[PDB]
């Protein structure tokens, strides 16, 4: 079991650290295994030993981890990066001192997995934040550099990473703890840099709402840095996609643009509407409109405490639309824009399987019967799509 | 035969098929003798690091048939009068350039085991396994520096002698098997003469060296305390020919030779030791080698020779 | 709102060596006039009609881009928003045919991109003479940034001592001895009285034997510019030095000089380093403006701190504090320059 | 045969003995000797001008008694 | 380490000092002059003006500068410090070595005296201080090898001068700290230190009992100590340069000094007014001894940095212009060998001596070929040239000034030469191939019983003459052991050898082992009008016979004509010395040939 090595490691660990390196050796070897107990033995072997002994013994102890991560096995990545994690949240001032080997794990980022990369941002954030550091923060001061010439670069995987990683990073940066200071102020330069950064591509532009509206959900943060992104991002939403009802004409389309799919039919009384046509027309932005509004709601919905009354209107919208039901020019006219029209009902049916995420916890009676409609008006373009 | 070393950023970025890999992969390998040897370590650094998302066997193994070809090209046509003759690129040269490319491989396969197993996989013995070759048997030596492959490859190695031993004691036996085929270069040879080439100025092999002359003397011993004992007493021999010609040549490494032959000696089970025994006399003919690096291990022997037995 | 009237120079890659370099290169008082003097003859050269031959106009070329971007934007400062910047691109591909060990976007060294460019002006210039003379302002970093040196060393046991003239273009210094240190005594640590003992022995030729020696360095002839380089690193694999030493505002050399001088080397210009590896980081410059409407007179005096593309003013009492080691500066400096005031 | 001084990272001055038909490769092999510093990190200069793998010591005018700086390269970018 | 072969070119018997002189020691009983020379020899003088040889023995084993002597134990005893950094106990009256202390780590730089405790102590450039019991080295026997020892603390840096006084209750040592450091060397406790002086002090001397120092400096004075009041009581600049050198009468009140400015002045401490230009010397003064049979010192004895030893007559104190003009006795000195060049044949050595006399040298068979005189040394060099390489093999230091010969594991062997290029006839009509290294490694060990094979002594074409020393000794620093080539035979020296000769000298001299060859690739292209390889000793009209054979002896050499770098090549010039004199291009040699 493991309070017996418990109890080995706390009696006679004076003794036991003349051969750690043998030791090191054994739990290299046996960390090579299939099943979990073995390598979870290994595991809590190589922590015990780094709780223990000497500090050269602790830079061997590293120095075998950032090996073994990138050693390139998928089991032993995430074993090895999982101690690390318990490793540093153990020990930090220990470990503080032994970042240059944790850091230069970052110049081979092509034999680890995507998701792993953003543990391996996690425990170095998490590295980098202790209090203890604060008499001479020099980690968190170079990867606020690292981040900004990953995301400066030309080469599409490594603008990826450090997207991933300036999320992840903000996300610590932030935290909510038992703050409200400049370093909050820190966080909203970083947020709006790497939104400048990655304003260009969409590709490039959907994994970063896919990654702040779930850092924003599964962890918290600080209601100040939630305050100002909150209000900046009402703001943008609201001037980006959101076109009055009562203009709803505009030409030039081979289509007849129309208004369908709304609720209670009030006819652009005021002005709520998607203007999703032209978008998709000029792009012959729009297409990530389905995370920016799951962003949008869930931090307006962290902002004032699950009270959405603020997004009240963004459930009776219309769409902008052509006529989406086959009149005949589907045996005839199938060219390129049959696959627009196409790519155009599958946007439409994913925004509203997103819509009808969005408003399910409230229990106003009439509203859950606006959403049951949606429900319905999903399931009828669902049917549609596949002639 | 001059943008070959740019022709490698076709397949960096762009996903690929199977068949243009290959493609391109054999007219890199016929192109092989074509472009230099010097030029080549380049090459083989950046193909190898563009194999690892794409083709990782085909490479591998044309830089292996390429090399065993011209090693045993310069060897056949390297025999002759001390004189004026005709010859390729010379020892000092090739010996180098070997033990780059050597480096480099074992560097990529430790950037990520696939390659590696893929590499053990590929040289598995039962068979002739005709693939093997002093530079082959120099890589799968060199290997060894890793945890991952040491035993995987210290038993191939082992049951691949034991296999050209029997092949011998058989092929000797008989007149028709004997009449019918030709004699092939069997690997006792190809070892004792990669040892005899490691004095180029390369290390990395030693260990592994003595790790496989130490296992395979262990583990074919007389054990006494009858076809079979004939490979299994050729083995034994051949463990303490590489293990004696691996004393002289390489310095850093006499230092531990020593001290494992004594440490198993000096015993009191009563086991069989005598390889061991002569193995020991042999090395210490050379009395002012061990004074000079080694020359304590002998000192806590004899202060130990109290308390064994008279034998 | 405000953006400040001082241009920098894009990112363009993962090129900020360059960048930094170029910056604190372009306020040097001399440089300005000679590099545009010598493609000045360069053109009338070409009127009468090579590799070495197009970086020293190609410098000249983003010279002038710079300058006329900087007083369009002076003289309309509607057009221009967010960003006062350019992008060095016939620099960098010319430099990158001069030596294709840049090749590819990478990082690299900064004093060591400066050593290629002054060497290769200085030959251009060189050759330049040459051809003049197979039939005022032709000597440029050989009387800008170069300088005589003068060495010594005593045989203790013959007691007779040789002289050994150079050349030297930046004085290479020590940053800790193997507490803060000043400037004075890390130049000291170079150029004064230390003995060469133990296994190293200096093999004297009027006795014919090794022996003990004690020698020392002196600075005969001094340049225009005269640029300390630190060497913030230590050896023990490797790693940096982190601790930054005492530096001071008002330099003065009379210790080591050869006769009694009256001088005042004042420090116009700093490239520091932000990093904690040797193998990356990311350079800053910082330049005093000091010399070339109104507007710019009254930043005359002031401290910049330029990034890559942003650039902020400092008052200099607020530079001089930066630089103390009583905290860590985030920017460790790595090599400064003095103007000889 | 001569005799020449480097001196070295920290202030201190090493002297070396190399004969002025050995290449550079072989002078950062004697550093590595004396000192410990891998043959890629080096780069010594002298007189202003930076020592290149190429040439070869009698190309660039070096005789007994002269001093090369020995620094390192600080990568950035 | 690696171990080095050495061994010195020279005659069997050095009757003169061959260079400088470090010290003296004058024994008062037996008229006797003891100066350590600088080319590491002792000898041991006569000083009766009868005699007009005065020299008596040489004692040889030290390998470098000999720096300090003291005759201990009324004369029986001196002991001698070497920058081998040993040092040795010598039996002063038969003059052979007894005892090597090996302890000190680098160059051991002075020794010191104290006659009422016959205690002596040394010190040196590494640091350390050990303090000797002399009785206790002399009672060291072969069965009783074991000594202990004492030393002192506190000292910062090398160690340049040291004295200790009479009664041997006080010890000062100095060194480039500038300041002078005292102990008491009785209990080792560290006292006080005298700081003031500004630079190094190469000088010391303390009276009877301690209470007073005379320190001499480079920097051109002398000052005088109280140690009772740890101060300087009177400071004198009498020198122009660096003082290196002091002697005081028996009362301490005269100083004489000298130094780098080769002039020598007797000043009075009490009235420096009055002082007495000696003499003026044609060297730097280096150490002086007075002989003191009588109170107004009738001589003193002067070391310079030459050869020859001057004995100055002191008529007396009471009475610009020297006292003196020539010396009273005179013994002569040899010249230092300072300037050697070797030939292209790598065999024979030309040399110039400090007497601008020049001469030519045998390496091979260890010995002076002729006297050459006073000709030019280049253009000597210019008219005895042969084009030809051969690899080095070899390295000549003239540390000792004499010629020294120095053998390196890494290119020992690098130097193969056919017989009929060298010295040695063909009797059986044939010249097989030598290595020089080999047969010298043979000559050297030509006497050592275990090389003789079943009878053969030596290689078969020559000797080294049988006094030749042989020198085994580690790179940099450690002499292991020496001998002279003769006295292999002994069961001692033998039984030395076969614990310190390398096995990379055994694989030769005993094995008897080829070395490797050395094969050279070359191109041959139709330039003129294959990739091969070769011995680099083969001859080109091998290559000719060998394009004749494969286009097709006296009808080869006629037709064929083989070029290099459009040149026409010599037809017994082998590849090698083209390669070396001809070849300026890089990679590999091309040769281009052709038919006529
Ligand atoms: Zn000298």
């Amino acid at each position: 079991q493991e309070q017996l090595l418990q109890s080995t490691f706390s009696v006679h660990y004076l003794v036991l650290k003349d051969m750690c390196s043998s030791i090191l050796s054994l739990a290299q070897s046996l960390l090579h295994s299939l099943d979990q107990s073995i390598i979870s033995f290994g595991s809590l072997l190589y922590k015990y030993a780094f709780k223990f002994f000497d500090t050269y013994c602790q830079q061997e102890v590293v120095g075998a981890l950032v090996t073994h991560i990138c050693s390139g096995n998928e089991a032993e990545v995430d074993t090895a990066l999982d101690v690390l994690l318990e490793l540093v949240v153990l020990n930090p001032s220990a470990m503080m001192m032994n970042a240059v080997f944790v850091k230069g794990i970052l110049d081979y980022l092509d034999n680890i997995s995507p998701q792993q990369i953003r543990k391996l941002f996690y425990v170095l954030s998490t590295l980098a934040f202790s209090k203890q550091n604060e008499a001479s923060s020099h980690i968190q001061d170079d990867m606020h550099l690292v981040i900004r010439k990953q995301l400066s670069s030309t080469v599409f995987k490594y603008k990826l990473i450090g997207i991933i990683g300036a999320v992840t990073m903000a996300g610590i940066m932030a935290a909510d703890r038992s703050l409200s200071d400049e370093q909050c102020t820190q966080v909203t330069s970083l947020l709006q840099l790497v939104h400048s950064c990655s304003e260009q591509s969409p590709q490039a532009s959907a994994l970063y709402y896919d990654e702040f509206a779930n850092l924003i959900q599964h962890e918290k943060l600080d209601p100040k840095a939630l305050e100002w992104v909150g209000h900046t991002i009402c703001n943008d939403f609201q001037d980006a996609f959101v076109v009055d009802s009562c203009v709803v004409p505009e030409g030039d389309f081979p289509f007849p643009v129309k208004a369908l799919y709304g609720l209670e039919e009030y006819d652009t009384q005021d002005g709520i509407a998607i203007n999703l046509l032209p978008l998709l027309f000029s792009q012959d932005s729009p297409l990530c409109l389905a995370p920016y509004f799951r962003l949008l709601r869930l931090c307006v919905e962290r902002q004032h405490n699950g009270n959405l009354e603020e997004i009240d209107g963004l459930l009776d919208c219309p769409i902008f639309l052509t006529d989406l039901e086959p009149g005949e020019k589907l045996e005839s006219m199938s060219a390129k824009e049959r696959s627009f029209m196409c790519s155009l009902i599958f946007l439409t049916l994913n925004w509203f399987r997103e819509i009808v995420n969005a408003f399910c916890q409230e229990t106003s009676p009439e509203m859950k019967g606006k959403v049951l409609t949606r429900l319905k008006h999903i399931v009828e373009l669902q049917i549609i799509l596949e002639k | 035969q001059q943008y070959v070393i740019q022709l490698t950023s076709m397949f960096k970025d762009v996903p690929l098929t199977a068949e243009e890999v290959e493609f391109v992969v054999e007219k890199a390998l016929s192109m092989f003798s074509k472009m230099n040897l010097q030029e080549i370590p380049p090459l083989v650094y950046q193909l190898l690091v563009l194999s690892s998302k794409g083709s990782r066997k085909s490479v591998l193994e044309g830089i292996i048939a390429f090399f065993s070809a011209l090693d045993k090209q310069h060897n056949e046509e390297q025999s002759g009068d001390e004189l004026l003759d005709v010859v390729t690129v010379p020892s000092g040269e090739l010996r180098h350039v070997e033990g780059t490319i050597i480096l480099h491989i074992v560097f990529a396969i430790k950037l990520d085991y696939e390659l590696g197993r893929e590499l053990v996989k590929h040289l598995k013995v039962g068979d002739s396994n005709n693939n093997l070759s002093p530079f082959s048997i120099a890589l799968l030596l060199s290997v060894t520096r890793i945890q991952r492959f040491q035993d995987q490859v210290l038993d191939l190695l082992k049951t691949s002698v034991v296999k050209s031993f029997k092949d011998l004691q058989l092929l000797q036996g008989s007149k028709f098997l004997q009449n019918l085929v030709p004699h092939r270069s069997y690997v006792s040879t190809m070892i004792l003469e990669v040892v005899k080439n490691s004095v180029h100025s390369w290390d990395h092999v030693t260990q592994g060296l003595v790790e496989l002359g130490f296992i395979l003397m262990d583990s074919y011993g007389p054990k006494k305390v009858s076809l079979s004992r004939m490979p299994n007493q050729h083995a034994c021999k051949l463990g303490a020919n590489i293990l004696l010609e691996t004393f002289k040549i390489h310095e850093m490494i006499r230092q531990e030779i020593l001290e494992q032959v004594l440490n198993r000696v000096v015993t009191r089970a009563s086991s069989p030791i005598s390889h061991f025994l002569d193995l020991l006399s042999n090395i210490v003919m050379y009395a002012p080698l061990v004074l000079q690096s080694c020359s304590s291990k002998v000192t806590e022997a004899f202060d130990y020779l109290s308390f064994l037995p008279l034998q | 709102e405000n953006l400040l009237p001082f241009v920098g120079l894009n990112n363009l890659g993962n090129t900020s060596y360059l960048n930094s370099i170029l910056q604190v290169l372009y306020f040097c008082p001399g440089f300005k006039s000679g590099v545009k003097h010598l493609f000045n003859i360069i053109s009338r050269k070409k009127e009468a009609l090579l590799a070495s031959y197009e970086l020293i106009c190609s410098l000249q070329s983003l010279i002038i881009s710079v300058e006329q971007l900087q007083a369009s934007f002076l003289l309309n400062p509607e057009k221009y928003t967010d960003e006062l910047a350019t992008q060095p691109r016939r620099l960098l591909n010319t430099l990158r045919e001069l030596n294709p060990m840049y090749e590819g976007y990478l990082q690299h060294d900064a004093q060591e991109v400066l050593q290629c460019i002054l060497g290769n002006i200085q030959e251009t210039c060189q050759l330049l003479k040459k051809e003049e003379v197979k039939n005022i302002g032709f000597e440029l970093v050989e009387k800008l940034f170069q300088g005589q040196l003068v060495l010594r060393t005593r045989c203790l046991e013959c007691e007779s001592l040789t002289e050994r003239r150079e050349d030297f273009q930046d004085i290479s210094v020590p940053v800790q001895e193997d507490e803060m240190k000043t400037l004075r005594w890390a130049i000291s640590q170079f150029a004064s009285v230390e003995r060469i003992v133990g296994e190293d022995k200096y093999f004297c030729e009027n006795c014919h034997h090794y022996t003990e020696a004690e020698r020392s360095l002196l600075f005969d002839k001094m340049p225009e510019v005269i640029t300390i380089h630190l060497k913030c690193f230590a050896a023990s694999g490797l790693s940096k030095i982190n601790t930054p030493l005492l530096t001071p505002l008002k330099l003065s050399l009379e210790e080591w000089s050869t006769k009694p001088t009256n001088d005042s080397y004042g420090l116009f210009a700093v490239v520091m380093h932000s990093g904690i590896t040797i193998s990356s980081g990311h350079y800053t410059a910082s330049v005093k403006v000091t010399d070339l409407v109104q507007s710019l007179k009254e930043y005359e005096g002031k401290w910049l701190l330029f990034d890559d593309s942003e650039v902020k003013v400092t008052e200099e009492k607020d530079f001089l504090n930066s630089l103390s080691p009583s905290t860590s500066p985030t920017s460790t400096p790595y090599l400064l320059f003095y103007k000889k005031l | 045969s001569m005799q020449i001084f480097v001196k070295t990272l920290t202030g201190k001055t090493i002297t070396l003995e190399v004969e002025p038909s050995d290449t550079i490769e072989n002078v950062k092999a004697k550093i590595q000797d004396k000192e410990g510093i891998p043959p890629d990190q080096q780069r010594l200069i002298f007189a202003g001008k930076q020592l290149e793998d190429g040439r070869t010591l009698s190309d660039y005018n070096i005789q007994k008694e002269s001093t090369l700086h020995l620094v390192l390269r600080l990568r950035g970018g | 380490r690696k171990v080095q072969v050495s061994y010195v070119i020279r005659d069997e018997v050095e009757k003169y000092n061959r260079n400088g002189v470090n010290a003296l020691q004058l024994d008062p009983a037996l008229n006797r002059l003891f100066t350590a020379g600088r080319d590491s020899i002792i000898r041991i003088w006569s000083v009766n003006q009868h005699k007009q040889d005065p020299y008596i023995a040489s004692m040889e084993h030290h390998t470098d500068w000999v720096n300090d002597i003291v005759l201990c134990c009324n004369g029986k005893t001196l002991i001698s410090a070497s920058s081998d950094t040993t040092v040795k106990v010598w039996n002063a009256h038969k003059g052979f070595c007894m005892s090597t202390l090996r302890t000190h780590k680098d160059y051991v730089k002075a020794l010191a005296y104290a006659k009422d405790k016959e205690l002596v102590a040394s010190a040196g450039l590494d640091r350390q201080i050990f303090l000797w019991d002399v009785n206790t080295l002399t009672a060291l026997t072969a069965s009783n090898n074991t000594v202990t020892t004492s030393s002192l603390s506190g000292n910062k840096d090398s160690i340049y001068s040291l004295a200790m006084n009479q009664l041997g209750t006080i010890i000062v040592s100095g060194s480039t700290e500038k300041v002078l450091r005292v102990w008491d060397p009785r209990t080792c406790a560290k006292l006080m230190k005298l700081k003031g002086h500004t630079d190094n002090v190469k000088a010391l001397l303390l009276n009877r009992d301690g209470t007073q120092c005379l320190s001499g400096s480079s920097d051109g004075t002398i000052r005088l100590w109280s140690l009772g009041q740890q101060r300087c009581i009177a400071t004198y600049r009498v020198h122009d340069e660096g003082v290196w050198a002091l002697q005081v009468n028996d009362a301490f009140t005269h100083v004489y000094s000298g130094g780098r400015d080769r002039k020598i002045y007797c000043t009075d401490l009490r009235n420096p007014d009055i002082r007495v230009l000696i003499c003026e010397e044609k060297a730097p003064v280096l150490k002086m001894e007075l002989d003191r049979s009588a109170d107004p010192p009738p001589a003193i004895w002067v070391a310079t940095t030459k050869s020859t030893v001057n004995k100055w007559t002191l008529k007396g104190i009471h009475n610009i212009t020297p006292l003196c003009t020539q010396p009273d006795q005179v013994i002569k000195g040899g010249a230092s060998i300072i300037q050697c060049h070797i030939l292209n044949d790598k065999r024979h050595i030309l040399t110039k001596d400090t007497n601008n006399n020049v001469a030519y040298w045998d390496v091979l068979k260890a010995c002076k070929v002729e006297d050459l005189g006073k000709v030019d040394f280049e253009d000597e060099i210019k008219k005895r040239f042969k084009m030809v390489y051969v690899p080095n093999w070899f390295s000549v230091d003239l540390k000792t000034g004499m010629l020294t010969i120095t053998l390196d594991e890494s290119d020992c062997f690098a130097a193969w030469v056919s017989a009929k290029d060298a010295g040695f006839s063909s009797p059986d009509g044939s010249d097989p191939k030598l290595n020089l290294g080999g047969l010298l490694l043979q000559a050297l060990l030509e006497y050592w019983p275990r090389t003789h094979v079943n009878v053969q002594k030596g290689n078969g074409y020559f000797q080294v003459p049988p006094h030749t020393p042989v020198i085994f000794g580690e790179a940099g620093g450690r002499t292991l052991f020496r001998l002279l080539c003769r006295d292999s035979g002994g069961e001692t020296e033998s039984m030395l050898l076969n614990e310190t000769v390398p096995q990379w000298v055994i694989d030769i001299t005993v094995d008897k082992n080829m070395p490797k060859f050395n094969k050279i690739p070359f191109y041959l292209q139709p330039h003129a009008s294959d990739r091969l390889s070769a011995s680099d000793m083969l001859q080109v009209r091998k290559v000719m016979e060998h394009v004749y054979e494969k286009i097709i002896a006296v009808l080869a050499e006629e037709k064929i004509e083989l070029l290099c770098q459009d040149q026409v090549l010599d037809p017994n010039m082998d590849l090698r010395t083209v390669k070396h004199f001809i070849w300026k291009s890089g990679g590999d040699l091309t040769l281009h040939y052709r038919q006529k």
